[PDB]
């Protein structure tokens, strides 16, 4: 699967960050079977943290490190699974991954975004 | 494949008779489990009484004096998907004259769907001393003979007319 | 003359400019011989050595005034340039332009460009090129830029006359260069790569003789303008008819009656996505992707008990098959016209609407499928004739010596050549004995025989090589071919499976004495010879289409695969790689495009796939037709001129025949000599009155009526005859009466004509045989011999009693006379194609014998993988484990030569061929489980077989049939051979109709208002306005669709009412203006009838739709709206001429249709007699079978076009368990068994398709004759 994500995303501290992630899939996105995972790792060899998953509807795990600042900002039917980080803090710096599975597509999509927070 | 043919309505005393009951399912490729029940109402009587029930390759005959030891199965064999429900009478008596009902209970198996349907066929049987010849055969045979006779006399008359005319023409020359 | 050669110098340019200035102060075609791109005339002789490839003065006087200069190459090629400086810098005398010109005209330049283009074409076939390829792409781009720069510098860019940009073919080069650079600098990858296919079109401008072929192909199209307009009009009219009749019918589905949880149809339909969930509410046949269709009439498809028919859901075939909108209806009508899988649409429409609507398909086939195709072939035929006529018209305007001589004497023409021919025949007969269940002794015998034949042929080669000199030996092409065959056989002996079949080509050595095999040799030789450029163009076009398809849709097939396959694997036909993409294009050329186009539209969208498939169909079919026509006409008229005698050198076979005529006759005469040395007016009057009786018209009418009644009585003997006891008895007694009548008729003819006259007549012989069969059947029944097997089988011969009608109707008599006269010419070509097909059959037995066996799971009918059960023994072990396991072979295969013939017949007709190809390409070995596309490149076998035994074989057949019918016409004075005398009189009368001189001008009424209306209606603008009103009405009918709101229906109906009112007003105005002269024109009569039926039909349709409930009657009555749009042919002159030619063709078509209907009737009676109880699998089902006369006619009309005859043949090939059940009990009948007879069924279907082919060829030829007469008179 082709996953369109920005490799490096620089967002000002205190502002809102949109993390774009779109996929080009042949088949229509079936909400009863579409899968979406948004993980977070401090480094490439670090642990991934599950914070927003789509199994049937938008499930936000409400991680303590993000408070309630993580929002869904896409449309699965329109091949957009972007997520929104309100009031980005310096600790939000890290690696964000969007995993996409859209059956009956065999392949699994994976996009990686390196979020950098400047003063 | 399967043709619904009506039963003969006349049986002769002392010989054998087959009562025809054919119930073809609407599509031949479907799979069904069928069992049948027969009821008989004799002449001068009003109530239909059950005489037999065929299910699972075995025939159950009711305790009836007019049919005990006199009826055998003549329908489909080797299947639960019966399309022929005919019965066979070995010794026709005057007590077999009357009306018969052939109840067909067919259970069709579809994809996540079971349909229980039913069909009823009515047969009227008259027991007679001798086999009355059909009107159609007699009429057709008589018509064939009269047609052949008419054609041959027409041809003969035409030949004699033409022969006389040509003989007169030859005599003229 | 030849002395006219001088270098172009500055003085010459100054003189030319001075002449131009003089012309300006004062203020013709050039030599086609001296025209650019042509050989310099021989009148100029050789060129001085220092003069070639140099700027020279203009030779042509026409350009001698203007500023030009000519450069001649070493091949004496004339190239014209412009003396004006190139981009105002480079002059002809400048060294830079001199070098550019020197490079431009050379052999190594064109050859280098050819090699570069071919290499780029080879690289274009890669779907996933490696990363080392980009350097090669840059090299290809640089090479093209080199030639572009050379041409621009030498010729100038745009300003001049003979400059780079004036030539249309350099625009392609410029587009290629700019696209390559622009797309490289800017950086859809598929879109960019599809533009690289334009480099493959530079092939036309580099190889000589290709531009002229392309120009001729473009010229052939321009003559097709009127035929295309008529085709579009007819397809639109039939699409409107189909839209009106079958709208929404393909949406009928069997919906279950009982629903739980308070569910209702609307509540179900919006919560269903998968076919698994659809299968729980609708009825599906096992292994089907679409729901079973149903209808509401008694003659439509039936739902199972528990389901009810309802119009809901999507249409079949992914929804692409429907009559819901005008566009889908137009696609369906195009599919019917091209007869691509049309039997499927026919079956679906009959299932959903009823068997009565077969009338629509018969009319559509006859008009669009047969007649519209006829005009396309006819017009292209004339286009090449006029091109051919113009082409020729303008063209005409010591001990070693001793024993070599001994061996040379040993090679005797009467004996050695005849012995070699006999050995060749015995050899090809020997290899036809190979078959799969063959014992080791038989294989040993075949091997030793093959070795012996090879040794003898090698000995012949060696003897001929040592007898006459090897240098003299390789002078004859036949000797070279024999040497190649011998060395191939020796190479095989030292060692493939295919190489063992290369010794089959020695059969072509009989073409020296066999004249119609030499015709095939010349036909094949011409395609690669005189016609090599056209075949090359066809190959280039096929390659371009294949690569374009692969680039456009190849990745779409892989990514979107799960939409067209449940296993999410590539289907059998796809464009992911070059080979399969080429296979798709070849299959489209064969005539099958709809089924792959469905998958293409599913994976890549409708618009792109539709455009690509339509372009492929049009261009490819046009080029194939052009190649076929050129081959036909060349090998027919240009090759055969009787230049030499019949075997001018006395043929060795003929010399041996003369020796035999000497020897056998002399020996027989000597044996005879040795034997002789050792030793009553009344009877004449009876004959005369019988003659006077039989010859009368009343007798003929009576016998004809008897024949019709006796033939029609056969149609009643179906599987339902036991429900009609009275009719059964009536028919038995009527059969007795008919037998009596025909016996009496036979006796009367015997008395009238005598035994000699009666038995010299063939029709009387046919009647005699039929009546004897009937009498034997009658006598056997009476004496108790009614159930004997031979007697019961002889009863089925009553289906030949309709043959008595052949002599009674004159049209069938003349058509049968034409066919019988044609038979002798057909037989020689039949033998030729039988030998040609025997070669391919032996090769197929070599390749595929015994390898189509597979282990399948019977319940689902799927082949097991090869990881488990890879062997026959493993399959039998699996049967020992699992019950529903079978090691099954295909019914039609290459196990022996006869089965190979059946397979080749299926492949040549493209009916059932795909299963054979899949089995062949999955082949591994004998007793080995097949693997998916293990032998992938055995598709080449089928492609070669199609090309040779389907294209060239049909080419030869048509070529000989043309000459045969031409000779038939000549001997009888040129009269039509398919027409009777009275038909000829009516034909001449209708000929006078289409040639009338302009009638008297219509008198103008003296009244003022009447006169003004007369001037108004007489004007041409009135007719043009009526035509545009008819076009607007056509568009309004096109707007109508499925599921439209009632408001839209009312608006469309009111617009139609307005149109009807306008047309009625036009009719009233014409009636007022022309008075009684209005009815003196046939077209005005047609218009008057049209307006009357329009008004009456609109009011009747309103009454039916509001006060009655009869949708069928409403749709049938609404057909009167078609009459309004049929008036468009009034203004179109060309399509009017084409329709005149059609109506001219009608009588002969009527006679041939009568013969075809009689043959269909006979085959239908035989079908109900034989195949009424076969298993309902493959093409035989509950609606399309042989149970009744109507069903048999439905089946036989379908296979008259050969569509789906394999599916009907398949169930009849079942003869043994577990394929069939010989003890099958059928309720309501005493017939036992559902098994078919393979021999009878094969004979049935093969004979029927052959007879249909012959009759249809007659219809083609008749229509062609009428069209050719019309267009050139
Ligand atoms: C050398 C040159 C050779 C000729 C080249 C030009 C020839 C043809 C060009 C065809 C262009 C077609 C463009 C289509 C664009 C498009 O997107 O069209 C959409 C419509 C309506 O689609 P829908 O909304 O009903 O889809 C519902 C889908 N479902 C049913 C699966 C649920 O498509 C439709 O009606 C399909 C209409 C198809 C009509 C027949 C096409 C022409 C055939 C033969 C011409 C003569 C040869
Ligand atoms: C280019 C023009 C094309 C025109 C159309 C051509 C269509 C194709 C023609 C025919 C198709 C069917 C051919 C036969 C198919 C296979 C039949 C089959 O499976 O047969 C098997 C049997 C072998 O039995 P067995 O030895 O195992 O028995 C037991 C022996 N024990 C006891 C010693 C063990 O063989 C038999 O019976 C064979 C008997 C029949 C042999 C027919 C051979 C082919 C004949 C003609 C072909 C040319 C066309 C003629 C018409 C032109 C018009
Ligand atoms: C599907 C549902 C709908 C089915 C409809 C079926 C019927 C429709 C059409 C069939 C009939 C077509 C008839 C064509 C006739 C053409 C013709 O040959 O017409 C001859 C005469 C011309 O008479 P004239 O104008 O020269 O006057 C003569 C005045 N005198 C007598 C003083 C000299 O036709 C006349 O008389 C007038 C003939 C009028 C015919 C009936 C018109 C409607 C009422
Ligand atoms: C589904 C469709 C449902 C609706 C169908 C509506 C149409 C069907 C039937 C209406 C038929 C109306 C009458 C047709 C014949 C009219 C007539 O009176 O035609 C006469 C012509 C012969 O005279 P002419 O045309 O040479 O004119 C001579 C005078 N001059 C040269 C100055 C022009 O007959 C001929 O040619 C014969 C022409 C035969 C045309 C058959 C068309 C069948 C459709
Ligand atoms: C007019 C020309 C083109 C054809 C002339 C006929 C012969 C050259 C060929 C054509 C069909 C051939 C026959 C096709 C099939 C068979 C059956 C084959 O035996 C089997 O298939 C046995 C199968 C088994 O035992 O299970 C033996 C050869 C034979 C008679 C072939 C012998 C050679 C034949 C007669
Ligand atoms: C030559 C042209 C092609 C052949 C044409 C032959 C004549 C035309 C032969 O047409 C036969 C069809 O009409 C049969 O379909 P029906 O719907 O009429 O069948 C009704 C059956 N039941 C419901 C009454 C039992
Ligand atoms: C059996 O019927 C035979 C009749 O139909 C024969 O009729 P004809 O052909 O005799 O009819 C009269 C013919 N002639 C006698 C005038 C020649
Ligand atoms: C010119 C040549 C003409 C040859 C004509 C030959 C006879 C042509 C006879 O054609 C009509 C019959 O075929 C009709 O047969 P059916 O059995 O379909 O009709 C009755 C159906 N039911 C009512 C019993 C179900
Ligand atoms: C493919 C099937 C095509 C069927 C076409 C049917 C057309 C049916 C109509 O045929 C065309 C008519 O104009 C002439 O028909 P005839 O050839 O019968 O005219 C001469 C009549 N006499 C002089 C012998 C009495
Ligand atoms: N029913 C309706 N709604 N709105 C207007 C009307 C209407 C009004 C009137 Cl005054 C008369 C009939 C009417 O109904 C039709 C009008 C048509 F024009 C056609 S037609 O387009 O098929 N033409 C045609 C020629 S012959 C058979 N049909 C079909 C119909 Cl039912
Ligand atoms: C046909 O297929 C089987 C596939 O298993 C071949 O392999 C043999 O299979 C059996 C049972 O699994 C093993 O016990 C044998 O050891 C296998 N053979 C060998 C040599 O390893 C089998 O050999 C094949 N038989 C034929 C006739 O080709
Ligand atoms: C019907 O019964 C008779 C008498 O037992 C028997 O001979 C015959 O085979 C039977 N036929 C069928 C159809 O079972
Ligand atoms: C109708 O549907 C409702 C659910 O919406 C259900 O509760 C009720 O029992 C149903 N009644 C019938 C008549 O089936
Ligand atoms: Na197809």
């Amino acid at each position: 699967m082709e996953v369109t994500v920005p490799a490096t995303l620089n967002v000002l501290n205190g502002s809102d960050a949109r993390l774009p992630c779109t996929f080009n899939s042949c088949y229509t996105v079936n909400h009863k079977q579409f899968s979406l995972n948004w993980t977070y790792q401090e480094c490439n060899n670090c642990s991934e943290e599950m914070f927003l998953q789509f199994r049937m509807k938008i499930i936000n795990l409400k991680l303590e490190r993000f408070q309630d600042r993580v929002e869904f900002s896409g449309n699965p039917s329109k091949y957009d699974v972007s997520v929104m980080l309100r009031n980005v803090q310096p600790e939000d710096e890290g690696i964000y991954n969007c995993y996409i599975m859209n059956p009956p597509d065999r392949h699994r999509g994976h996009g990686k975004i390196h979020l950098q927070v400047l003063m | 494949g399967c043709v619904e043919v009506d039963s003969e309505t006349e049986a002769v005393y002392g010989m054998t008779f087959k009562i025809l009951c054919i119930s073809c399912k609407r599509r031949s490729e479907t799979n069904a489990e069928t069992f049948t029940e027969w009821t008989f109402r004799q002449k001068g009587t009003e109530e239909f009484v059950k005489i037999l029930r065929y299910e699972n390759e075995v025939l159950q005959l009711e305790e009836d004096e007019r049919f005990e030891g006199r009826v055998v199965w003549n329908g489909s064999r080797g299947t639960k998907d019966l399309q022929d429900l005919s019965i066979f009478i070995t010794n026709v008596t005057y007590n077999h004259s009357g009306d018969y009902e052939c109840h067909v209970y067919r259970l069709l198996f579809f994809e996540n769907y079971e349909h229980n349907t039913s069909v009823v066929k009515k047969i009227h049987i008259e027991v007679v001393d001798k086999a009355n010849r059909d009107m159609a055969s007699i009429v057709s045979e008589i018509m064939m003979y009269v047609l052949i006779v008419v054609l041959t006399i027409w041809l003969v008359a035409e030949m004699i007319y033409c022969y006389k005319k040509i003989a007169a023409a030859t005599e003229t020359a | 003359g030849p002395q006219s050669f001088v270098h172009f110098t500055k003085q010459s340019l100054a003189l030319i400019e001075q002449r131009i200035a003089e012309r300006k102060s004062k203020e013709p075609k050039p030599s086609s011989d001296l025209e650019a791109g042509k050989q310099l005339p021989f009148i100029y002789g050789d060129i001085p050595p220092g003069m070639v490839s140099e700027p020279l003065e203009d030779l042509d006087p026409y350009y001698a005034d203007k500023k030009t200069f000519i450069v001649l190459n070493k091949g004496k090629t004339i190239f014209r340039f412009n003396a004006t400086p190139a981009l105002y810098m480079l002059s002809p005398f400048s060294p830079l332009r001199r070098i550019s010109i020197k490079i431009l005209v050379h052999s190594l330049f064109s050859m280098l460009i050819m090699c570069t283009i071919l290499t780029n074409c080879i690289f274009m076939t890669m779907n996933n090129p490696p990363d080392w390829t980009k350097n090669v792409e840059y090299t290809f781009t640089g090479i093209y830029t080199f030639e572009s720069l050379v041409k621009i510098l030498a010729r100038g860019f745009c300003v001049g006359e003979f400059t780079f940009l004036r030539d249309p073919w350099n625009w392609l080069d410029f587009v290629v260069i700019v696209f390559a650079y622009l797309t490289e600098f800017v950086n859809n990858v598929s879109a960019l790569r599809t533009f690289r296919v334009l480099r493959a079109l530079k092939t036309i401008s580099v190889i000589p003789g290709l531009k002229t072929i392309v120009g001729a192909l473009i010229q052939s199209v321009k003559k097709l303008s009127d035929v295309m307009i008529l085709t579009v009009f007819c397809l639109s009219v039939f699409a409107l008819i189909g839209l009106q009749l079958f709208m929404g019918n393909l949406k009928h589905k069997c919906f279950r009656n009982s629903l739980e949880n308070n569910e209702t149809l609307e509540s179900i339909m919006n919560t269903l996505e998968s076919e698994e969930d659809f299968r729980k509410y609708f009825y599906y046949l096992e292994g089907s992707k679409d729901a079973l269709l149903c209808g509401f009439s008694t003659d439509s498809g039936q739902c199972p008990e528990g389901y009810t028919c309802v119009k809901i859901g999507r249409n079949p075939d992914y929804g692409y098959t429907s009559f819901d909108t005008f566009s889908w209806a137009f696609l369906a009508l195009f599919r019917l016209m091209t007869q691509d899988y049309w039997e499927n649409l026919y079956q679906q429409t009959l299932r959903a609407a009823g068997k009565t609507y077969m009338i629509f398909f018969v009319v559509v086939i006859f008009l669009g499928s047969f007649y519209l195709i006829n005009l396309i072939l006819a017009v292209v035929a004339m286009a090449y004739e006029e091109q051919n006529q113009a082409n020729i018209e303008e063209a005409k305007q010591p001990y070693w010596i001793k024993f070599k001589k001994c061996i040379y004497f040993i090679v005797m023409d009467p004996f050695v050549d005849l012995a070699i021919t006999i050995c060749i025949v015995l050899n090809t007969l020997f290899m036809a004995m190979e078959h799969h269940p063959m014992t080791e002794e038989f294989k040993n015998v075949l091997a030793i025989g093959n070795l012996v034949f090879t040794g003898i042929f090698a000995a012949e080669m060696v003897l001929k090589l040592i007898a006459m000199d090897p240098y003299e030996y390789f002078q004859v092409g036949w000797n070279i071919f024999d040497s190649l065959i011998v060395t191939l056989s020796l190479v095989e002996l030292f060692l493939l499976s295919v190489l063992r079949s290369f010794r089959l080509l020695r059969v072509f050595k009989l073409a020296k004495s066999w004249p119609t095999l030499n015709m095939l040799i010349k036909i094949i030789g011409n395609s690669v010879g005189a016609l090599g450029n056209l075949t090359l163009v066809l190959a280039i076009i096929v390659f371009i289409f294949a690569v374009v398809g692969m680039q456009l849709f190849g990745k779409s097939y892989k990514e979107c695969v799960c939409k067209i396959n449940d296993d999410c694997t590539l289907p059998r036909w796809h464009m992911n790689d070059f080979f399969h993409s080429f296979l798709i294009v070849f299959r489209v050329l064969c005539g099958e495009w709809i089924e792959t186009m469905w998958d293409c539209m599913e994976v890549a969208g409708q618009a792109m796939c539709l455009i690509v498939y339509m372009m492929v169909m049009v261009i490819g079919n046009l080029v194939v037709l052009n190649l076929f026509l050129a081959l036909l006409l060349s090998s027919f008229s240009s090759d055969n001129l009787t230049a030499i005698e019949e075997d001018p050198d006395a043929n060795n076979l003929q010399i041996a025949v003369t020796r035999i005529k000497k020897g056998i006759n002399y020996v027989k005469q000597t044996l005879r000599e040795f034997i002789l040395k050792a030793f009553g007016k009344i009877w004449w009057n009876i004959r005369k009155t019988c003659y006077k009786i039989v010859e009368h018209s009343w007798f003929e009418s009576f016998i004809v009526l008897m024949i019709l009644l006796s033939s029609g009585a056969l149609a009643f003997e179906d599987i339902y005859i036991e429900r009609k006891k009275t009719i059964k008895i009536i028919l038995e007694y009527a059969d007795k009466i008919f037998t009596y009548i025909f016996i009496l008729e036979m006796l009367l003819k015997w008395i009238a004509y005598g035994y000699k006259t009666y038995f010299t007549n063939a029709w009387c012989w046919l009647d005699f045989l039929i009546v004897d069969v009937s009498l034997v059947t009658l006598v056997a029944n009476t004496l108790g011999y009614s159930d004997l097997g031979p007697i019961k089988s002889l009863r089925t011969l009553r289906a030949l009693r309709p043959l008595r009608a052949l002599s009674r109707f004159e049209g069938m008599r003349v058509v049968v006379n034409a066919l019988i006269g044609a038979i002798p010419s057909i037989m020689n070509v039949l033998l030729v194609c039988l030998i040609f097909w025997l070669i391919f059959s032996i090769m197929g037995v070599n390749l595929f014998a015994g390898k189509f066996y597979e282990c399948i799971n019977t319940t689902d009918g799927s082949r097991f993988p090869a990881s488990q059960v890879p062997n026959r023994s493993e399959c039998f072990a699996l049967m020992n484990v699992s019950q529903n396991v079978r090691w099954k072979n295909l019914k039609v295969n290459f196990d022996n030569v006869g089965l190979g013939y059946l397979s080749l017949l299926q492949v040549a007709t493209f009916k059932g061929w795909t299963i054979i190809m899949y089995a062949a390409v999955d082949s591994v070995n004998v007793d080995k489980q097949p693997k998916y596309e293990y032998s992938l490149y055995m598709y080449i076998y089928f492609v070669v077989f199609i090309i040779f035994g389907s294209f060239f074989t049909l080419n030869l057949f048509i070529g000989v049939i043309i000459d045969n019918f031409n000779q038939q016409k000549k001997k009888l004075g040129g009269q039509d051979i398919f027409m009777t005398e009275e038909q000829k009189k009516y034909y001449n009368a209708m000929k006078k109709l289409g040639s009338k001189k302009p009638q008297k001008p219509i008198p103008r009424p003296g009244n003022k208002i009447q006169g003004c209306i007369f001037d108004l209606v007489t004007n041409q603008a009135f007719d043009i306005s009526i035509m545009v009103l008819i076009c607007l009405n056509m568009v309004t009918m096109m707007v109508e669709k499925e599921g439209q709101s009632q408001h839209m229906t009312e608006v469309l109906y009111w617009i139609n009412v307005v149109f009807i009112i306008l047309f009625t007003g036009e009719c009233v105005l014409k009636l007022i203006s022309l008075r009684h002269y209005y009815f003196t024109v046939g077209w005005n009569i047609f218009d008057f009838v049209v307006v009357i039926i329009s008004i009456v039909g609109m009011f009747l349709a309103d009454l039916i739709e509001t006060y009655f409930v009869s949708p069928t009657l409403f749709r049938v009555i609404r057909l009167a709206r078609i009459g309004r749009i049929l008036r468009l042919v009034k203004g179109a002159k060309g399509i009017r001429t084409l329709l005149f030619a059609l109506m001219m063709s009608l009588p002969a078509l009527f006679n041939i249709g009568l013969l075809l209907f009689l043959v269909m009737f006979i085959y239908a009676i035989f079908g109900m007699s034989n195949f009424a109880y076969v298993k309902k699998e493959d093409g035989i089902n509950d609606m399309f079978n042989f149970e009744t006369f109507g069903n048999s006619m439905i089946c036989l009309f379908q296979i008259t076009t050969s569509a789906g005859w394999d599916g009907l043949l398949a169930p009849i090939l079942n003869s043994k368990p577990p394929d069939c059940d010989p003890k099958k009990v059928h309720p309501g009948s005493s017939v036992e068994g559902d098994c078919g007879n393979p021999s009878v069924g094969i004979f049935y279907f093969v004979s029927y398709i052959i007879i249909s082919f012959l009759v249809v060829v007659n219809m083609y030829i008749a229509v062609i004759l009428e069209n050719f007469s019309v267009a050139t008179e």
